């Protein structure tokens, strides 16, 4: 009675100028338009089981192993990620009917925009929680989750950043109040995340480290046109700004190309306004859309302003065959320099899908993608942090005769790809 | 000496270490700081890969004595694991510049 | 008709002194009490299948892949262990009814103590065998299994230990006579294991290597109070003493931190007297209990003397919810220094389990653990084997200004966990 | 409704001289007689599922993860190969009933000799295609697949081979026409594969590289004696001769053991005449046979000329138990040196299988193998491509006082094994 | 010479190798043994990482001739694969100690 679930994507592609497929993402952006822009094959295989059930009480056990290979060969040995292994007991507590007590490594209530493949509320990982408490007007969920950074802690009082190489754990405490009916056909959900860096005994962080941070999020879901529209506003402070999805990095220390610690301090704030949805028009048109503005303002001046606007309409020739288009525009302005790099991508595909909706998966698509970009800044990662004072910092495209970013250019690719979730 | 000379520091190799205990990986870093007359002229660090420091310091005639300070510090893995580093000896030669036999350009 | 089985444990935890959860084990002990004391996320997944069946004759195929991650992040790349892949044919021999012929990598008839998570008879690995031969009074099982060491063999005649770096193979041959009825409710099982080092042609071991060893085990299991009590006596000689569960390491050579060979010669003997069991008192009380004495006497004096005493009671308020305590005591005396490391640990947890027994798994616990220890000796693993003459040797905690062992201290942790076998 | 399929082999073995089981394959030959010669534990697990089915149209999703371990220990960490992840849609096109559109990483229509474990037509990998097109007389299939080499491409105009260390992508375009009825019981299949190295912009191959090549395959399957007989003729030109199974390697450079590039230029051709089959005579005798001549003629004079001939009879005492003998002979002549090295092996096994055919699997075998070889040439692979100017080239077995090849000797092994496909 | 001298052995880098064939891993170790007047003063081994030997030998005046023996041995991967090791040249200098030109403290 094993439950087989998961996700998968894989295909083949060629670049018009020569070589294997190239996937385009403007520097400074944290996401790219996924249709016709997948550089690799990714699978998540989940083998679950309802191991015990009496009346309404039950125990469910779920695993998830993820593989990510480069689709260049048949034998591609990799390091599979044991991403999830957890047990959830449902209806066990009588004082709070309908609630669940869960423990383990879990994909805890991930919110994402599918078109850009961008998670904006994702605190997944090892944790434990009490979920779906009926509080009357809404449903209350409490959770505690763990993250970790490969460095940031020193065993002794040192002023040398190279000494801060010890892995440091972080704790996220999350409380969400969801399903609050405030509108006819529309619901509201609020969420508060507090992230902290849990240091060991006689261990310390670099001076000026954020050491903790906050994340406040509000999301309104409105059901219109046989689809949905989600409008979300998020505000993160300090250690919660490096990732922006709900996990904390309070150390502010990274490992460069040669495994030497260097300062990526993230004191500041981040404001994200997002509106994404899926809409059915007529009996033959479906359309995904996203529009988002994200501003990361850091105290070391390395933040970014990011504008994203994209649509993906699909026309149904037949309950299994459809023609999909995707037009997306990205514009990122640096804080250190002030330069703007932007890109626009147009993808046209013909796809066969197992259903009549834009969300219907087992899909096989033959696509042609065209991206045009210009880029006035990039990140300096040449050499190493010991000899490069600008390592990891945003610098203009021709700083002191360098070549940073992707420049002003244009490219087109094509190929075939399968995508499925089951 | 009545003519300018060259103080050549021959290749000095220093190296740290990395150690994994109970799935936790720790580093022992080797730092070599080289000062000329109190002015920092080299600041090198090593974790696993060896690092080689060799240099030429031009000492002119009449300016005065040249003092080269080599300070080497080793960082421990933890509070109970001593540092495990390596550093070769410091060997310094002094040569003439524009000698008779050898000439380098 | 795939059979999905396996085991898993995972959760989250904190320590009072600060940091991620720390799990406590006395120096010189080969096990730690497991309630609220697991440092990692572990999961074995087994996808078996009955591929053929005619009458009573059957063929069963079994697999097992294991993942062990540090439960510090969501994405944890890992090297999974391919633990089992084997085929067992049952009732295939007309002469011997009920006997099964098996071949492959197998978890072959492992005996273990659950509280300390300690296997005392585990010869699992690649091999083949004939099992469950009915001989009247009992059941006779014969098996052959292979283990290996990363070094120990030298291709040429040499006296430098550094030259003994080629991997060596060991064979174990196991004969077991089980299910003897001696007393009403009592069952006896005897076992003899012979282990030897299988040297490649024109290969040799260091002078004075054990090169072979014996393991004699006698276990009596009695059914009492709706549970059981197992009293086992084990005696190992030579190459079977280094590991102590039934595999041989006859080379007596180990790699140090920097991959240099050094001598860990295991000439001597090991005596293990163990008594562990599970008892049920009333309709509300359950208990696990453990008593172990293991004396490893080696010719190089690097042996140990380990006493372990443990109790784990469980009180069931409701058929789902219970409170579980556990008190454990370890005391290990080093052979070459004469010092003693002792520790006692008390953990209290509240757990929800899928059943009314101490063995009912899908179990979610919230626990608080307190362990107090005093250690007067430790192992010197500083540096490498070339520069350290005491590398791998037991030394007093205050040896020449060094600090060995965990010292004298105490620590309290807490958190949540899930354990399941299905 | 998850479908669990795949393949596995695993066992235990000893060598007569001493140590673990040794594995005998002639130098120059690309395969070895596998009965009693399989050297490691191998297992491909496939978790497939039909996720959508309507009328005649269907969507099938298939995965395949493969593990290969040395079967020397219980805990054996490995890097599994994500070998397949693909989606196939059947009867999705009304113009071509019965055809399938597939995309992903696939094991695409592999042809093999089981006796020697030899894939003589295998273009598996990432790709996409349209297959099983009914064209009247036969069935036409078109596919595109990607392969890759770890080096062979340079970022700039260079004459130093050490500069050619960049990954080179190769494309294979395959057209097959199968199932021609040319005689009673006989079926003909013809395939054409064109392979070419795909170079990125401003990237170049080494001077004189093969770049692109061809493979032509003709195969005849005859249904005789309740079994089959396949006669195949294959002709490969240029980049398709290095591997010879339908994948292209058009760069001509490879990495040595210290990650330095060196030239393995494969200009030339390869002729392969093969005849393999499996028949059943009487109701008690089964038979496998193989005979193959493969001439790889290169321009750097480093090809080979390989004669293989082997039989594998099987006598069935019982519908469960049988005795299998396998006799094989290999003779490889070097093009560079003109020396011929040869080997013959005879193995006798007793096996219990799930069926009355030689193709019936869940098989447990107890085997004893003998193999006698005489080797007059070998491959020079000691040192570096820099210091050694003969790196990778065939040299006589006594070249300048060196020892190349396995010499003139014989060896016998024995043990047990399980093999299964389900 | 009428004054004490220092025999400095300049950095000597020696290194072994590791080769994996058919999943079986073999090492080729480089052993360097340095004797002063027949007494072992250095005994080093290299497997994968480089090892650097550089030393100061104090030879006093009137004690007698100083003999430094450098023996280097390489072990093969197996009976068929020859050793694959590296070892740089042995270079020895003799200096004055407590000289007036260069001083070292």
């Amino acid at each position: 009675a094993v439950d087989f679930h998961g996700y998968a994507r894989s295909g083949i592609g060629w670049t018009g100028s020569g070589g294997e497929q190239q996937c385009f993402q403007t520097t400074g952006a944290q996401s790219k338009y996924r249709l016709g822009n997948e550089c690799e094959t990714y699978a998540e295989l989940k083998l679950g089981q309802e191991v015990w059930k009496e009346g309404d009480k039950s125990f469910y056990f779920d695993t998830n192993v993820a593989y990510s290979v480069a689709q260049q060969n048949d034998w591609e040995a990799t390091d599979p990620a044991f991403r999830e292994a957890n047990v959830q007991g449902k209806n066990l507590i009588e004082w709070l009917p309908g609630s669940t007590i869960w423990a383990g490594k879990r994909f805890y209530q991930r919110h994402d925009v599918h078109m850009i493949d961008f998670y904006y509320w994702d605190i997944s990982g090892p944790g434990a929680g009490l979920e779906n408490i009926d509080v009357g007007f809404g449903k209350l969920s409490l959770a505690a989750t763990r993250s970790s950074e490969a460095g940031g802690s020193s065993s002794f009082a040192s002023n040398n950043i190279y000494d801060y190489t010890n892995e440091t754990a972080n704790d996220v405490f999350d409380v969400r109040l969801a399903q609050m009916e405030i509108n006819p056909g529309g619901t509201l959900e609020l969420g508060v995340d507090y992230g902290r860096a849990n240091l060991r005994d006689n261990y310390r962080l670099v001076d000026g480290a954020s050491k903790d941070g906050w994340l406040f999020t509000a999301e309104h879901t409105q059901s219109v046109l046989k689809g949905f529209n989600k409008f979300v506003v998020q505000y993160a402070t300090d250690s919660m700004t490096s990732q922006g999805k709900g996990l904390s990095q309070g150390s502010g220390v990274a490992f460069d190309n040669e495994k030497f610690a260097y300062n990526i301090n993230n004191n500041g704030h981040m404001l994200r306004i997002l509106d994404h949805g899926a809409i059915s028009m007529g009996d033959n048109w479906d359309m995904m859309y996203v529009g988002m503005y994200q501003d990361i303002n850091w105290d070391n001046d390395n933040g970014t302003k990011w504008w994203t606007v994209g649509i993906r309409p699909m026309y149904k020739w037949t309950p299994i065959m459809s023609t999909v288009m995707e037009i997306g525009y990205d514009n990122v302005e640096s804080q250190r320099t002030g330069d703007k790099n932007n890109q626009y991508k147009i993808t046209l595909a013909q796809q066969w899908q197992a259903g009549d909706s834009i969300w219907s998966r087992p899909a096989i698509r033959v696509f042609a993608t065209y991206a045009k970009w210009d880029e006035k800044w990039g990140y300096d990662y040449n050499g190493d942090s010991k000899v490069n004072p600008n390592y990891g910092k945003a610098v203009p495209a021709d700083f002191n005769g360098g070549s940073f970013g992707r420049g002003d250019s244009d490219e087109w690719t094509f190929g075939a790809q399968m995508e499925i979730w089951w | 000496h009545p003519f300018d000379r060259q103080i050549v520091v021959l290749p000095l190799t220093f190296r740290g270490s990395k150690r994994t205990v109970s799935g936790r990986t720790t580093y022992s870093m080797c730092y070599l700081k080289v000062l000329m007359n109190g002015a920092v002229i080299y600041d090198g660090a090593a974790n696993e890969a060896v690092q080689v420091f060799s240099r030429i310091v031009d000492m002119p005639a009449g300016r005065g004595n040249v003092i080269l300070t080599f300070t080497l510090t080793s960082t421990r893995h933890s509070a109970d694991i001593p540092p495990y580093t390596f550093a070769s000896d410091v060997q310094v030669m002094v040569i003439k510049k524009q000698a008779l036999g050898i000439s380098v350009v």
